């Protein structure tokens, strides 16, 4: 009977951990999401700049 | 004693399923680790590429003055 | 200090009714202090105070048993003043009480261990004041009773009002 | 630092220049400065917790950005406007969000278009409570995800679709979704585990089923008795199918009580179980 | 009754072992991904610093142009106990890994914005030098 | 390549040019150079482990950066300074951070404003030990997170707010927070698992309530026997509510003794359970 209640809380001990782990995946949701979109809009404003730079090249080179 | 084998039962069933709930988390979590593992596939993609566009930007600008 | 005007009221809840303590406000007194109520130049009574943020500032609440003893009515003026006992001549050691059932439709002749009573009586009415001829209600095992001080002895001289301490023997 | 003042200057500069103002060149150079103005305004409006004001301010900055020729950072502004209205007192949100997608969609940014699309229906269901327009979005969005190779997300959306489709009565249209999301879930041994619930749902959904559509979805199922996970899916189902085919609103309602022991019934399940619970009673009483 | 109380519980202990062991495998995959995903980020960090360094070079040049049943059953228990107490091992490890990457992403998001706003300034400071 | 050397040249560089120095031009070009200098110094200062010097060095480069007009990267430098002083021996750990947020806030950067807003409230508690000022920050920060729809972090912060609000006697103002974060958690079939603890806390927090605020919150909670996660929330609670309504400080203290076996009590719970045990004792022998 001892080994029984012994294993009980031990399992629950891991359950309490998953809790924190779940709170960790939520953080990885906020970051990736917003960031992935920002860095994605980066190539947009970066590409355009590379374009205008091409003009500065054909007039100053 | 019946009071033991019985208490054991209700306790074991309250031990396995206690893992069930935990098992459910490993399920959702794993499904999320792979889910969010997609964004990273784009992050790595964008990042390096963003450096390619910027690298071409810093080059032309420098040669636009020389 | 020297005395102030107060107004008699009714006990807040049945909770502070089984304590035999005069409930007052925190803006006036503080739980633990003793006072002496006055109704005439010869009728003086002593009670134990217990604060409760429900009492109205400038008034003391008494239970039915207490009002039937000190002759207090719901809506009269009384003068209350701090009273400090002298733990050297007014300490109760042996006090005889006339226990009795409070309700009739529940009066059973079954056995009642007195030891448990004298042990619970000092555990609930400790550091309090009692007078000869005082009437109150005793809550023993959720069973309502009635007490009536017959004689009080100091730790053998007879005292009017005493202070039930920890090492007090009740009979 | 005056929002009202910024909102004014922005106006005085947001207008196609001409004459002595236009000079030799101009155009986008001014309207952009104006956008920055309204943005700063909405910023302090949200600083003072006027949100509604901040939202409408972002609406102005966004609308102006379109008048410049920059759909990208514009749509992002529409988003900001949506986050504002949402965490505000007006209801606008929905509008802004729609105006956002039309951009991300026309631009080709389907990835993000779907990223928001799901939030769209998520609001059209948690706010406006208009599932009829929510499902349409969860669906059109899942199409985009499923197109971006992103299977996982596509499935999240499908789950939303089918899940709420059964609440609306669309049972068959739900089982189809469960079947598909079930056959497209085994290709990933990292999902097999959950593939159960899918079969459980597809077999629970009944479009006034009379035969073994469910008995067939439970038979297609591969249960492994030594694979204990399945104990929360078919084993129960079979007992329910019998309690249905035998007009017994007791064996079924008893099985729901027992299963409710080894496995807690969630909102959804409950609602549907009760629906099947009455399909039996009415049949005992016909 | 002791016959169906122990046996059923035995079939219950079996469910535990497999559930956790089958979930631990998913845990491995998780850690396996956490490791990889970590490298993908240590590769993103290089970009943030690279972009913030190059943009600084652009601006300068740009502005320049501007200006026995209970026995074996109990045996399984000892197994379940050893597995669960082990489930924490990874549970904790996967924790540090996350907290680590999560912190690294913070530096990325920050610099990312600084670089974004900058690239926009360059674009605006580029359409004003033409002609 | 010497720290002091750089600091010196930096000084000779940072000064509005005038007279013979100014010549024909100048301004930002100089002050910027100085910024890079001090940063290069702060680098080797953190090397030799001077910290104090490194931190103050970053403060120099940062403040100078503002004198050039570049709030962005400046504030970031303010962060390097804050992190320096924090993991250093002098103070300023709090000032730098406030000086960083004052920038991220007005610049229209709330995403980050909250990121360091929580770090701030974390130091103002673990260091300065100013719970009353920490809560103000944890809160306003959660407000911002809620605006970014980052429900998660919003909850993280709210949990902090309520958690310390209960230690600060603010019991009722804590349960309200648990009710909100509790209702704003059921929406996600991933927080249902965590939504328990919220109800447990809210049902434990008592603003000396005489009615059944807890006997009501325990009821609002949906439980069934088949729960095993629930066994760590209301099952205990109900037994505590009866142990409070009966002034039995033996059933409450024995139940906390048993419950302290299947699920250990953190410092928080202990402090509150103790506070409730005292509301019972201080009411019995009296």
């Amino acid at each position: 009977n001892r080994r029984l209640q012994q294993t009980q809380a031990q399992v629950d001990e891991v359950v309490d951990i998953m809790r924190v782990n779940v709170d960790k995946v939520l953080e990885r949701d906020q970051k990736l999401s917003e960031l992935d979109d920002r860095a994605d809009a980066l190539q947009a404003g970066a590409s355009q700049f590379e374009t205008s730079a091409a003009k500065l090249k054909r007039k100053y080179w | 004693a019946l009071s033991e084998i019985e208490t054991r039962h209700s306790e074991i069933i309250k031990l396995e399923n206690s893992i069930r709930e935990l098992h459910d988390m490993f399920m959702d979590m794993a499904m999320l680790v792979e889910s969010q593992g997609e964004m990273i596939d784009r992050i790595e993609y964008n990042v390096e590429h963003a450096v390619d566009y910027v690298e071409r930007a810093v080059s032309d600008t420098k040669k636009a003055v020389k | 200090m020297a005395g102030r005007s107060m107004q008699a009221a009714r006990c807040p809840t049945d909770e502070l009714s089984l304590s035999n303590c005069a409930v007052v406000s925190e803006k006036d007194y503080q739980s633990g202090q003793h006072v002496i109520v006055r109704t005439s130049p010869n009728h003086k009574y002593i009670f134990t105070l217990r604060t409760h943020p429900s009492v109205v500032p400038g008034s003391v609440a008494f239970s039915l048993p207490q009002r039937k003893w000190a002759g207090l009515s719901i809506g009269q003026e009384i003068e209350v003043a701090l009273y400090s006992f002298d733990k050297a001549k007014q300490c109760i050691g042996t006090m005889t009480i006339e226990i009795d059932f409070l309700q009739k439709k529940n009066i059973d002749s079954n056995p009642y261990d007195t030891d448990k009573m004298a042990a619970e009586f000092i555990q609930q009415f400790n550091n309090q004041a009692f007078s000869v001829g005082q009437q109150l209600v005793f809550s023993f095992n959720d069973k309502l009773f009635g007490l009536l001080v017959k004689d009080i002895e100091a730790m053998r001289q007879k005292i009017e009002v005493g202070l039930v301490v920890g090492n007090s023997q009740v009979a | 630092a005056e929002a009202m003042a910024l909102l004014a200057e922005a106006e005085r500069k947001v207008k196609n220049s001409q004459s002595f103002f236009s000079g030799l060149f101009g155009g986008s150079s001014k309207i952009e400065e104006a956008c920055e103005i309204y943005a700063r305004a909405a910023n302090m409006f949200k600083m003072a917790k006027n949100w509604s004001a901040a939202g409408n301010a972002f609406c102005q900055a966004a609308q102006l950005h379109l008048q410049l020729q920059s759909k990208h950072d514009a749509a992002t502004c529409f988003v900001d406007a949506g986050n504002a209205f949402k965490k505000a007192d007006p209801q606008e949100a929905i509008n802004c969000l729609m105006r956002a997608i039309e951009i991300y969609t026309d631009m080709g940014r389907f990835t993000i278009a779907a990223k928001h699309h799901i939030s769209i229906a998520e609001i059209y269901e948690t706010e406006l409570v208009d599932v009829e327009k929510a499902i349409a979005h969860y669906e059109q969005s899942a199409d985009y995800y499923k197109g971006e190779e992103s299977n996982s997300s596509a499935n999240k959306c499908l789950l939303k679709v089918a899940g709420y489709a059964a609440q609306l009565e669309q049972y068959q249209k739900a089982i189809d979704i469960y079947e598909q999301v079930g056959t497209s879930a085994m290709d990933s041994p990292l999902l097999k585990y959950s593939a159960k619930d899918y079969f459980f749902k597809a077999a629970l959904c009944h479009f006034c089923i009379d035969m073994l559509n469910a008995k067939l979805a439970v038979q297609k199922y591969e249960e492994l008795f030594p694979a204990f996970s399945d104990s929360r899916e078919c084993k129960l189902m079979k007992k329910l199918l019998e309690a249905h085919e035998e007009q017994n609103v007791d064996s079924y309602t008893e099985s729901v009580k027992e299963y409710d022991s080894i496995s807690r019934l969630d909102q959804w399940l409950t609602t549907m179980l009760l629906r099947i619970k009455k399909t039996i009673q009415g049949d005992e009483e016909d | 009754r002791a016959d169906q109380l122990a046996d059923e519980s035995l079939e219950s202990t079996r469910r535990m072992l497999q559930l956790v062991e089958e979930s631990k495998d998913a845990g491995i995959r998780t850690l396996v991904m956490l490791d990889e995903q970590g490298e993908q980020l240590d590769r993103v960090e290089e970009g943030m610093n690279h972009i913030n360094q190059d943009m600084k070079e652009a601006e300068k040049n740009l502005k320049d142009l501007g200006k026995a049943r209970e026995n074996e059953m109990d045996e399984n228990l000892e197994q379940v106990s050893g597995i669960i107490g082990n489930l924490r091992h990874m549970a904790l490890d996967m924790g540090n890994e996350i907290d680590t990457q999560n912190r690294q992403i913070d530096r990325i998001m920050e610099k990312a914005d600084s670089n974004k706003t900058r690239i926009d300034e360059a674009n605006q400071r580029a359409t004003k030098m033409l002609g």
